[PDB]
């Protein structure tokens, strides 16, 4: 028995028997189980389709990127397409956000999924050449995607002329070293290139110069594995999966004070309180939760859990990681240790974020070691709200929002610290 | 000077011509380095900048850049734990206080026998799992002292 280093095997529930039809047992599932469930042949189906024809399935199925910014993938797509070739397709495998472990288990325990998703979508856009990049703290998954390669490869998914459809692909597996930074896509693609992961000025978009300057479409390990069923089903069963505006599965990785912590594929129209309740079992001890920490991007108070976990206007969006946190948790260190996130991730080229995130870090820690001055207090302050300006990528947008949303929903928390 | 054994060049030059260009190997080649040596020896960096032709100012600027990797401690085993919110959250610091009594050591330091040394991370994405650590490329949850004993005594 092939063996791969030890994994802890996270919990995983479906409702929809999709993403986690297999994912859901912790374990690798093989070529030839994958096989056994019709799998690769959504890829036969799609090789006697039109690039063009299998974009346009993609564009009305609705899908949309599950990195978390939700931009739809058809739309993506065509944008490659309508520049000259040659063309690169990346499957961003980084998943280094506080809270967030659901793509791992999709690549340790469903490569063929995935794979199966890179193909299509490489065939779609006209790429000969894909690559996987997986954060280095991934190892397994690493040897697991490695192997699965092969197999895809000895049955002849991967290569040259694949299926005598006269379509050639390669996929190669690229690993991290530590930087949550290469999981934005353009510092993704520095990476690849052999370089530091610093973050280009976007515009250009990847789709018009992206690896080696050519067009290249970035998409999420999830993303991807939504392409094998809406080939499947077609684009018209895959919009009647949940909300008719929120179309698709979701994985909800959750984690903190529950009682069954781990991944949940459910629709979007499933409400914040359902996810904690109806699915991971409630609370430890049955305490009141105090917040939810959406990974390291927003914090959500006990009075905001029957919102549903939709991109809504008023909904927790985000990717729906959901962090618990229950009422003898102390909000403030919980901030700090969102604030040394940031400080150990800032890439440096942009000055606010650079000294922002340090600094927004180094004060927290004055403040909660009560060895803050009034003037540490006030500079905190401050530097939370500019780390922003001149930021090129999102984390220096975003370094200082979820720390603001506990100082304006727990004000009396912070104020015992003063 | 510094030359790479045979039994490691062989598995640079691998990585080297598995991607359509060579730099594109440079971080395979140095998580391969360090998996030899224990860390990354700074005289190794000369060589591989050769093998990929790149400027030894670029290598070294990628290895100080990706905190995977250690050009200063030499360490059979790296024991990496999560400091990051989830793992705080579900005991972080009782998994620190264990490795302290076990093997006497705190985030940073480095057994004097060369044979384990304890390195902070960022969330490890186990963090239903939690308090996570890896030993190497093992990757578990915390339970006890008396579980986390067990698990260390695997490792020779
Ligand atoms: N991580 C998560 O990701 C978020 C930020 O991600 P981001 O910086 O990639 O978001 P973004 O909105 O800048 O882009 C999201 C994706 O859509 C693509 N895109 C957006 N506008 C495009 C356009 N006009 N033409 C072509 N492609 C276009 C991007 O290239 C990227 O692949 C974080 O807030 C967090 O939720
Ligand atoms: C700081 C930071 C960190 C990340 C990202 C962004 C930023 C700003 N993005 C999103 C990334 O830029 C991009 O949207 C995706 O790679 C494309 O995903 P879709 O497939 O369209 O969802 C991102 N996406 C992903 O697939 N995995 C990840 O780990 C991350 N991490
Ligand atoms: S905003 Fe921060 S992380 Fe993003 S490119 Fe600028 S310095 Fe780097
Ligand atoms: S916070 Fe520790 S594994 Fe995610
Ligand atoms: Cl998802
Ligand atoms: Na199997
Ligand atoms: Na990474
Ligand atoms: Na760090
Ligand atoms: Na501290
Ligand atoms: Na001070
Ligand atoms: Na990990």
């Amino acid at each position: 028995m092939r063996s791969y280093p030890a994994i802890p095997r996270i919990y995983a529930e479906t409702t929809l028997n999709m993403l986690l039809k297999r994912a859901k047992k912790p374990r690798v599932h093989s070529i030839d189980e994958y096989l056994k469930d019709g799998g690769y042949q959504a890829l036969e189906k799609a090789l006697n389709m039109s690039p063009e024809e299998i974009i346009d399935w993609v564009d009305k199925s609705t899908l949309r990127g599950r990195g978390g910014a939700g931009f739809p993938t058809g739309k993506k797509w065509k944008f490659a397409v309508q520049n000259p070739g040659p063309r690169y397709f990346i499957c961003n495998a980084d998943e280094s956000e506080p809270g967030t472990f659901k793509d791992r288990i999709i690549i340790e325990r469903d490569p063929h999924l995935l794979i199966e998703g890179i193909i299509i979508s490489s065939y779609a856009i006209g790429a000969n050449e894909a690559y996987i990049y997986i954060r280095g703290e991934y190892p397994a998954g690493y040897y697991i995607l490695r192997d699965a390669i092969e197999e895809a490869k000895k049955k002849g998914f991967l290569g040259k002329n694949i299926l005598g459809s006269g379509f050639d692909l390669e996929i190669y597996v690229a690993r991290g070293a530590g930087a949550y930074i290469c999981g934005e896509e353009t510092a993704l693609i520095e990476s690849l290139e052999g370089k530091r992961g610093h973050p280009r000025l976007k515009p250009p978009y990847p789709v018009q110069k992206g690896l080696w300057g050519k067009p290249t479409v970035v998409n999420n390990v999830k993303t991807i594995a939504n392409v094998p069923f809406i080939i499947s089903m077609g684009w018209e069963e895959y919009r009647y999966i949940g909300p008719s505006d929120y179309a698709g599965p979701k994985l909800f990785p959750v984690s903190g004070k529950v009682k069954k912590p781990g991944v949940y594929e459910l629709p979007m129209n499933t409400t914040l309180r359902e996810v904690i309740f109806k699915y991971a079992g409630g609370t430890l001890g049955n305490k009141k939760v105090k917040a939810v920490f959406s990974g390291a991007l927003d914090c959500f108070s006990s009075e905001e859990l029957d919102i549903p976990m939709d991109y809504s206007p008023l909904g927790f969006g985000g990717t729906g990681t959901v962090i618990v946190l229950t009422e003898e948790d102390d909000i403030v260190e919980a901030a700090l240790k969102i604030a040394e996130f940031y400080e150990h991730e800032t890439c440096g080229q942009c000055t606010p974020c650079r000294v922002g995130c340090y600094e927004q870090a180094n004060l927290l820690e004055k403040i909660y070691k009560g060895e803050a001055t009034e003037q540490d207090w006030e500079g905190f302050d401050f530097v939370n709200r500019n780390i922003q300006p001149t930021s090129i990528c999102g984390l220096g947008a975003v370094a200082g929002r979820l720390i603001r949303q506990t100082l304006e929903k727990f004000p009396e928390e912070w104020e015992k610290y003063r | 000077e510094f030359e790479f054994p045979e039994e490691l060049k062989t598995k640079l030059q691998e990585h080297i011509n598995y991607f359509p260009k060579k730099r594109q190997a440079i971080l395979l080649c140095l998580h391969e380095i360090q998996n030899y040596y224990g860390y990354i020896p700074p005289e190794s960096l000369k060589p591989l900048a050769d093998m990929l032709e790149l400027p030894l100012n670029h290598v070294e600027g990628v290895v100080a850049f990706y905190d995977m990797f250690d050009r200063e401690d030499k360490a059979k085993y790296r024991i990496r734990v999560c400091v990051s919110i989830v793992c705080h959250l579900m005991g972080t610091n009782k998994l620190l206080k264990a490795l302290e009594n076990i093997l006497g050591i705190k985030p940073g330091e480095v057994t004097p026998d060369g044979k384990f040394k304890i390195v902070p991370v960022q969330c490890l994405g186990a963090c239903s799992e939690a308090p996570v650590f890896m030993v190497n490329d093992d990757e578990y949850k915390f339970e006890s002292e008396v579980q986390l004993n067990e698990i260390l005594s695997r490792y020779t």
